[PDB]
RNA sequence: UGCGAAAGCAGUGAAGACAAGUGGCUUGUCGUUCGUUAAAAUGGCCU
């Protein structure tokens, strides 16, 4: 003998833009808390090594917000001018903020009080300050005289090295992940100029030629980075120097990048990127860079991140706009008598010769419709069809069941004008799709067919007949159309 | 029920033996209890999972 | 099938192919074994 | 300690007799050793207090001889499943050891007596006793033919037996405690061992002096010598056999072992040897599979290296698989 | 060198006659019930009911 | 029955028993083969279904 | 020596019983495995051992048959809808009878069962029934071998307990 | 396949045996095993019939 | 039934026996034959 088979769900061949797995995943991420800050949120970071907080920059103020509550839990609010970059160092212990009149202070994370040291770096206004990500001990400034500084921070009077060579407006900095004397610096003049720190470092060892300004250069895999200004970013290769993806995909400028690995998700690895005008998008650097997902807000998005490769948490997505206010979308993860009588329960048999294991796994439960029909129950199958909240494919295919299992006139016989309308009722709606539409045919051919006196006695469905038949013409008249529109489709072949 | 809770009684004369079980056998929480059916053997379970036997002497 | 036969399948379904003291006592015990 | 208390190959090693306790009974099994050429059906003791202290076969329907512990020698035909005689000495005391040669058998007692019964006649021909020789547990008959020549008994320390004249006509210095095996080797060595010691010796018998010493690594249980003593497999007590290879040639007083096998499961589960038969080129070992039922294993000795172990299959957490059912149930 | 065989079964072939119904059935169990002998057209199968096997 | 058995009656011999009840169905129970009169056992012998709603 | 000193059990002792001829005796209880040992004074050995997953036995009984004395099954059972017999010939070969034949709402657990003989009367043919306890006041008796409901025995009140009392006839 | 208990009058039923059954017998000394015929009518172009026996322990297809 | 595509194109009786209703008549049936390529007994599926 042999288990019954369930009843199969009716599905309908796929249609365009259904929803990939990348963007199941994605679209997960909910509950948008949006917070007014004062001003711009220019930059945001995340804490490394138990990756639970974030740190985001507004004017003169640095809140570290937590990722258990959504909430600022620290800030920093002792800066004297606009403050531009903050970001936590490898290991979490300590962070980095700079300043419009260049003085990077750096204070302990989770502690705003202590000043731990204050570089006064040059005269005008830093804008990007980071620790690196190999060494722990070495700070890269880069402010608007054209030069990035890597600090010693036991050492915060002279720089360890000075990297010049640019010529307008260095704005990001990066360092390659696996070979820690590489600095990966852009400016405002394309040219993502990459040093190496053993050498002379007033000279970059090679040139990256992005043309429009950058905004961002972030580093991917210990070979490829990603430069993003203008439209578009460029992804390069570091060892073959060259240009070997881009993207264009936005409207306005690419102001910033961020990029997660091997994080619990069907995308591997993902690439999302801020583009001043409302969207944030996710790429995926597998399948040759191509867009999966993408969020619009409410203004320029300036700055945005995601929570890192090993959050082990509560999983948040920031992106700070420039209007002033920053929106968060995450996704959320007897007795002892008693017990000494009835001990044994847990024990699943280590030690003991033969196993045996005949216990069924308990399926599904079984719905109504699906109940009516394995016990033969046909008009009470239709009448569990058409319950109120019922999905459409669940109505569909115990349309199909009851049509292709028995005969529709069996599961039709004992009706009249209360237990007809909701027959019809549904197929009023029914008969607009074209999932649908045919099994909505030949259901109610039968109907008319078995039931035409009561199209005399009762009016409270003709009518209905009535409505049903101007829903018949609109639909026809789609169809018909959209033949001509499919011939004049072929014309031009 | 209780610890230490079986006894053999003697039967057609109905009284119970009087030298075992004593205050020192390990009987336990008697839960169950089988005779052998050839050896005059006892076998007493109890709750801490021991089957405990005897050999009756006089088969 | 893919070694150089061929097979056929009749009307009453059959498959063809076209193609290229000591043992007196030892029986003793094994018969009062039985 | 192992459920089974007395096991015998039969000579040319393709029977055993094993003795068990079944539920304060004790009952006599036999098995055959290889199937390609399981019997249910034992000989029960029937008093609770009555149980096998020695065990031999006869070589012509095919019988054991067990000498009981009420002084009574049951003669038990194999094929039948009934004692076929039980020979009496006059007393009570437990018999602790048998030899036969021929039609000849002899015993031992806990009275320190010595017993000849002739097999073919079913009578007692011969009792007496020696003096200087009081806590016997092992006979041998040393082969001379069809002369019945020469005892060889042990008490912890062995001596040879002219029975014609009644007397000790050589003295061995045995042991520490009392000997466990006595065996003849050739026609003029034979190997001794005792109960907890793991140093056989084999003694010269027509001038005394020991030949040889071998040494196994653990408490030697049985032995089991092959017909031109060539080999020695002894069944220790860890379980394991241990093959001494030409024990006679020139480990120059004392020999260790030179093949060492033992048995393993699938689990890791070490389960132990009793008993195991060696023979030329061919090595019979055995152990208990279930709680009592004899596994055999038929080992070409001479060609397995010298740490060996078998892996059997032996059930630990095997997915009972009905053959009715597929794998999801 | 290319020769005709037939190797493998067909159909157990029950009691094609009418008029009895109840026992069209031809193939036994042994006394001692481990194999079942079932006829064929063909072939004579004793499948063993131990090891679900045709044994012989 | 398939719900309450209202009421039921036997015959002079008692070899049959009527039964009926909200189920609209009467069922005969028979006891008139003598191996069920000396064995003492009943059996559901019949079952008609002839009223419209109750018995 | 006690008997599961060789292999100890993970839980109360529940069932408890010596086979009928041969020198093996069975534990069970509620950590769902059930064990054989064949027992003497010295070592009382782990013949073998069955762990029936998520069925934990209450009872289990040695049960061997009047018409050969070659069946030896084990029954075994606990407060779950249905009851296990290991056909026993030293993998293993185990039956689950689930099916009361129409009389399942009187029966809703397996604990409390016995084993007993019985025969045809028509026939000379002995054979085994299992007798259940049920609800109400039934006692469901039903077939060893294959099964079947054979008949059922209601008491008034609430049963607690029963028993099998033999008694000859003839040859 | 329904086999009545004709006491009470209730069946046991085993519902989807993959073919009508034309033959059903009981089949040993105790009656353990049950042997049935199955003609499986799904193609009308041949007759063909699956031998089943099952044990009526568990009703589990012994030997198919 | 034949042919074909999934459309369609061509083509559709006699005896024997029994029962019922009024030896005859009339109808209906067939675990009867020859020829033609030729809906229903309250009765539904296991743990």
């Amino acid at each position: 003998s042999t288990a019954r088979p369930r009843i199969i769900t009716s599905k309908a061949p796929l249609l365009p833009q259904q929803t990939t797995p990348e963007q199941r995943y994605w679209r997960q991420y909910t509950s948008a808390q949006l917070v007014k800050e004062h001003n711009s949120v220019t930059h945001i970071s995340f804490n490394p090594q138990h990756p639970h907080d974030f740190a985001v920059t507004s004017s003169t103020r640095v809140q570290i917000f937590s990722s258990r509550t959504r909430q600022v839990i620290k800030t920093f609010s002792r800066f004297k001018d606009v403050v531009y970059s903050a970001s936590f160092r490898s290991d979490g212990k300590l962070l980095c903020a700079g300043d419009a009149t260049g003085l990077v202070s750096v204070y302990d994370s989770y502690n705003p009080r202590t000043i731990l040291l204050s570089i006064n770096a040059s005269t005008h206004p830093t804008h990007v300050t980071k620790f690196h990500t190999q060494d722990n001990k070495i700070l890269a400034t880069a402010s608007d005289d054209r030069v990035t500084r890597l600090w010693d921070i036991s050492n915060a009077y002279e720089p360890q090295l000075e990297l010049t060579g640019a010529t307008d407006y260095v704005r990001t900095l990066s360092f390659i992940p696996a070979a820690p004397h590489l600095v990966a610096t852009g400016s405002y003049d394309g040219l993502i100029r990459l040093y190496d720190t053993r050498s002379s470092g007033s000279t970059p060892i090679y040139s990256l030629n992005h043309d429009q300004p950058v905004e961002n250069v972030i580093a991917v895999s210990p070979t490829q980075i990603v430069s993003c200004g203008g439209n578009n970013f460029k992804v390069w290769d570091l060892t073959s120097n060259k240009k070997l993806y881009e993207r264009g995909n936005f409207n306005k400028a690419v102001t910033c990048l961020d990029y997660v690995e091997n994080f619990d998700s069907p995308m591997q690895s993902a690439l999302i990127a801020s583009s001043l005008d409302g969207h944030v998008k996710v790429f995926d650097p597998l399948d040759n860079f191509q867009v999966k997902f993408g969020w619009k807000f409410s203004g320029p998005v300036l700055s945005c991140a995601v929570s890192p490769s090993t959050a082990q948490g509560n999983r948040h997505l920031v992106a700070g706009l420039s209007s002033g206010l920053l929106a968060i979308r995450t996704k959320k993860k007897k007795s002892n008598n008693f017990q000494r009588m009835m001990r044994g329960s847990e024990y699943q048999g280590d030690q003991e010769h033969i196993i045996h294991n005949d216990k069924v796994r308990s399926q599904r439960r079984m719905r109504a419709f699906e109940r009516n029909i394995n016990q033969f129950k046909w008009s009470e199958a239709l009448d569990n069809a058409f319950v109120p909240g019922m999905a459409k494919e669940l109505t569909l295919t115990v349309l199909q069941e009851l049509r292709k299992r028995g005969k529709v006139r069996v599961a039709l016989y004992g009706r009249d004008e209360s237990t007809l309308e909701p027959l019809l009722n549904w197929c009023l709606k029914g008969i607009e799709d074209v999932r649908s539409a045919s099994i909505v045919a030949d259901w109610v051919a039968v109907v008319l067919e078995l039931y035409g006196n009561t199209l005399e006695s009762s009016p409270v469905l003709q009518e209905l007949m009535i409505d049903l038949k101007t829903k018949v013409r609109h639909e026809i008249h789609k169809s018909k159309e959209a033949q001509r529109i499919e011939g004049m489709l072929q014309l031009l072949t | 029920a209780v610890k230490d809770a079986l006894r053999l009684v003697h039967l057609p004369s109905c009284s119970v033996f009087s030298n075992w079980p004593t205050s020192g056998t390990p009987l336990g929480k008697v839960t169950s209890v089988a005779f052998s059916p050839s050896g005059g053997l006892l076998a007493v379970g109890n709750e801490q999972g021991k089957v405990r036997l005897w050999k009756l002497n006089h088969y | 099938n893919y070694d150089t036969d061929f097979i056929f399948l009749d009307i009453e379904s059959t498959l063809g192919v076209v193609g290229t003291n000591s043992d007196i006592f030892a029986e003793q015990l094994h018969k009062l074994s039985s | 300690d192992s459920p089974v208390l007395q096991s015998a190959y039969d000579p040319s090693g393709q029977y055993l007799c094993y003795v068990t306790v079944a539920l304060d009974k004790q009952r006599v099994g036999v098995q055959p050793t290889q199937r390609a050429t399981w019997n249910e059906n034992f000989l029960y003791l029937e008093d609770s207090k009555l149980k096998v202290t020695c065990l031999k076969w006869v070589n012509d329907t095919v019988a054991i001889i067990l000498g009981m512990n009420n002084g009574e020698i049951w003669l038990y035909s194999v094929l039948a499943n009934e004692v076929t005689y039980k020979f009496t000495t006059g007393n009570s005391y437990e018999i602790k050891d048998i030899d036969l040669m021929g039609n000849q058998l002899w015993c031992i007692d806990s009275s320190d007596a010595f017993y000849q019964f002739d097999l073919l006649q079913f009578k007692l021909l011969q009792h007496f006793r020696i003096n200087n020789c009081v806590q016997l547990n092992k006979l041998t008959i040393v082969p001379a033919g069809d002369s019945v020549a020469q005892l060889l008994v042990a008490s912890h320390s062995i001596s040879l037996i002219d029975i014609e004249e009644k007397k000790v006509v050589m003295t061995f210095p045995g042991h520490v405690s009392p000997v466990s095996t006595l065996q003849v080797i050739t026609n003029e060595f034979f190997i001794s061992g005792a109960e907890g010691d793991r140093f056989l010796n084999v003694y010269d018998i027509h001038s005394g002096m020991t030949k040889c010493v071998l040494v196994a690594e653990s408490d030697i249980k049985e032995l089991s010598h092959s017909g031109q003593a060539d080999s020695i497999a002894v069944t220790t007590e860890d379980g394991s056999l241990e093959i001494f290879v030409d024990p006679l040639v020139s480990g120059n007083k004392s020999k260790k072992s030179s093949k060492k096998i033992q048995i393993v499961s699938k689990d890791g589960r070490k389960v132990p040897i009793y008993n195991a038969f060696i023979n030329k080129d061919l090595l019979n070992v055995s152990w208990l599979q279930n709680a009592t039922m004899p596994y055999f294993k038929n080992l070409q000795w001479r060609e397995i290296p010298n740490e060996y172990t078998v892996e059997i299959s032996l059930n630990w957490n095997n997915k009972n698989k009905s053959a009715d059912r597929d794998l999801h149930g | 060198q290319y020769k005709l065989s037939v190797v493998s079964g067909g159909k157990p072939a029950l009691n094609n006659l009418s008029s009895v119904t109840g026992n069209k059935n031809i193939a036994r169990l042994s006394q001692d019930q481990r194999n079942y002998i079932i006829p064929f057209n063909n072939q004579i199968k004793v499948y063993s009911v131990e090891t679900r096997q045709c044994v012989k | 029955h398939d719900a309450d058995v209202l009421c039921l009656t036997t015959d002079t011999d008692n070899n049959y028993v009527f039964s009926a009840g909200v189920d609209r169905k009467i069922f005969q129970f028979s006891q008139n083969t003598n191996k069920s009169q000396k064995n003492n056992r009943w059996v559901n012998s019949s079952n008609r279904l002839l009223h419209g709603n109750d018995i | 020596k006690d008997a599961n000193a060789s292999h100890p059990s993970h839980s109360a002792i529940q069932s408890l019983s010596f086979h009928p001829s041969k020198p093996l005796l069975l534990t069970g209880g509620y950590d769902k495995t059930l064990r054989i040992y064949h027992i003497d004074g010295k070592t009382n050995h782990l013949v073998t051992s069955l762990h029936l997953v998520g069925s934990p036995i209450q009872t289990c009984t040695f049960y061997t048959s009047l018409s050969n004395q070659n069946q030896q099954n084990i029954f075994t059972a606990g407060r779950r809808r249905y009851m296990h017999s290991w056909d026993l010939s030293l993998t293993a070969k185990i039956e689950k009878f689930s099916r009361l034949y129409g009389h399942e709402s009187t029966q809703r657990s397996f604990e409390n069962f016995k084993v007993a003989h019985l025969q045809n009367s028509q026939t000379n043919s002995v054979h085994g029934i299992v007798l259940l306890q049920g609800n109400n006041g039934w006692i469901n008796i039903l077939h060893s071998t294959s099964g079947l409901w054979l008949m059922g025995c209601k008491i008034e009140g609430v049963i607690t307990d029963f028993c099998i009392d033999y008694q000859p006839i003839s040859r | 396949m329904s086999l009545w208990q004709l006491e009470t009058n209730s069946q046991q039923f085993l519902p989807r045996l993959n073919g009508i059954i034309i033959d059903c017998q009981v089949l040993g000394p105790q009656g353990n095993y049950y042997s049935l015929i199955l003609q499986m009518t799904e193609n009308n172009s041949n007759s063909d019939y699956q031998f089943l026996l099952l044990n009526a322990s568990d009703l589990t297809s012994k030997l198919s």
